[PDB]
């Protein structure tokens, strides 16, 4: 301890056979700034060990933090790294986390920063296990106020591949939805099962006027054993224009099973002049 | 069909009488005031503005003007663009910063990002505009004309065609 400031340094070395433990902590005090570093490594075997490294630096109007740790168990591994920079009103958080066991590995990316009093965030997660990928992405610039959302979720597999994309904005007044989903289903248990997915949803809203439309096609063919050719083909689409002066809607429902089909036609009307609905229930059926 | 009542007529008459009396009182006040010169002129202008607005005011015209401004505001809101508004906000922030700096030299700066989002998406749907029929002291009623039921059933087993219709007697109001 001196007029310059405190200094503290400590080292503890212990080892025997496969185990070696090298621990050191350097604590220095200098003026209006702090310096510290703890570099600790715990080796139990060449492929079986633990590493920790913490390094903190304090200076007027700025913070620097570094965190790096490493763990290994021969066939298994885990690593993580996180950066932290902070100064008045400015935040910058970034790093990596990665866990892996042989081929099966998971990759994660995280980066959070705040500038101009607006918070930005990006995360990326990808998993590749047993020859199957999953790609779900949360995109950048989720501000937090008058914000926006974007996403990209993708699953890939032999029996099934699924792709989902979404975008929407929560601005002060106007609203919008752009939802688009696609799924191909292939399955063979007790015959082939072709699960096809066509789902589109869109919505737009604004003061004193709302509108939307759902667009879905559902078709599935089942080639089950015993020469059973079964096709389930559902097709519904929706829409409606809404605003105080004029109001109406439409709903087209087409459903069929093999040779038997039903279709209903609906149109809803609500306007200054009139209100009315019209329905056409047409059926096709088998059997006596 | 417009529905008017004697109460509406009496309301308008009393409104007109009260407005006339208040205009007379305001003229009396202005004349007493007229009975440094920049300040006197400003006071005369204030009382004159009060008198002019009082004379302008009328209940039916007042509600009509309010409805007009409301429709204008709805049209502005529905056509509101976030990119244009964001640019306007940046302009206003720059104006405030320039002002405060001008008084300083004659403080940290404040900033807002030049945010844009139409680049990523653009609506494809069509949204009808708002429609409000004008508003006056009278009440409005679209008279009921008719109600009719149309039904058709087609099947070789059985056929139905049933019609049920009922409507209003619009030949005269007294009947």
């Amino acid at each position: 301890v001196s007029q310059e400031g405190l200094k503290l340094s400590n080292d503890m070395m212990g080892s025997y056979a496969e185990m070696k433990f090298d621990h050191t902590n350097s604590l220095n005090i200098a003026g209006l700034s702090l310096d510290f570093s703890s570099k600790l490594d715990n080796i139990y075997s060449s492929d079986k060990f633990y590493k920790q490294t913490v390094n903190l630096q304090l200076q007027p109007y700025s913070l620097v933090t570094t965190l790096n740790s490493d763990l290994k168990y021969n066939a298994l591994d885990l690593t993580n790294n996180g950066k932290l920079r902070l100064e008045p009103l400015k935040l910058h958080v970034a790093g990596n986390l990665k866990g892996a066991y042989q081929n099966n590995e998971i990759k994660h990316i995280y980066a959070i920063s705040s500038a101009a009093l607006s918070a930005s965030y990006k995360a990326d997660t990808v998993a590749k296990v047993q020859g199957v990928e999953f790609s779900h992405r949360l995109n950048t610039d989720i501000a937090g106020l008058a914000s926006a959302i974007d996403m990209s979720t993708n699953y890939n597999s032999d029996s099934l591949h699924f792709s989902n994309v979404f975008r929407s904005v929560m601005a002060p007044f106007t609203m919008t939805i752009d939802a688009h989903t696609n799924g191909n289903g292939k399955l063979a248990l007790w015959g082939e099962h072709t699960g096809q997915l066509y789902s589109k949803f869109l919505l737009k809203a604004e003061p004193l006027a709302f509108t939307f439309s759902h667009d879905y096609k559902g078709s599935t063919s089942h080639h089950l054993v015993s020469r059973k050719s079964i096709s389930a083909a559902l097709e519904h689409k929706v829409s409606a224009l809404l605003t105080p002066a004029e109001q109406t809607g439409t709903w087209k429902l087409k459903t069929q099973f093999n040779n038997n089909e039903y279709s209903q036609d609906l149109d809803a009307y609500n306007t200054k002049d009139k209100i009315g609905v019209e329905l056409t229930g047409r059926t096709l059926a088998d059997l006596t | 069909h417009s529905i008017n009542l004697p109460f509406f007529e009496t309301l308008q008459e009393y409104f007109e009488r009260n407005r006339q009396t208040i205009i007379v009182v305001l003229e009396n006040v202005q004349r007493n005031l007229k009975h440094i010169k920049d300040y006197f002129e400003k006071l005369v202008g204030f009382i004159d503005d009060a008198v002019k607005k009082l004379n302008e005011l009328s209940f039916k015209t007042f509600i009509e003007d309010v409805n007009k401004f409301l429709d204008m505001l709805i049209k502005k809101l529905k056509s509101f663009d976030y990119h244009q508004f964001v640019d306007e906000t940046n302009d206003k922030i720059r104006e405030v910063t320039q002002r405060l700096n001008g008084e300083i030299q004659a403080i940290p700066e404040f900033i807002i990002p030049t945010l844009n989002l139409n680049d990523f998406q653009v609506p494809d749907l069509h949204i009808p505009e708002f429609q409000l029929p004008h508003i006056s002291h009278t009440i409005e009623v679209p008279t009921f004309g008719k109600l009719y039921s149309i039904l058709k059933i087609q099947s070789p087993l059985f056929t139905l065609d049933a019609n049920a219709d009922i409507g209003n007697g619009t030949t005269s109001a007294n009947e």
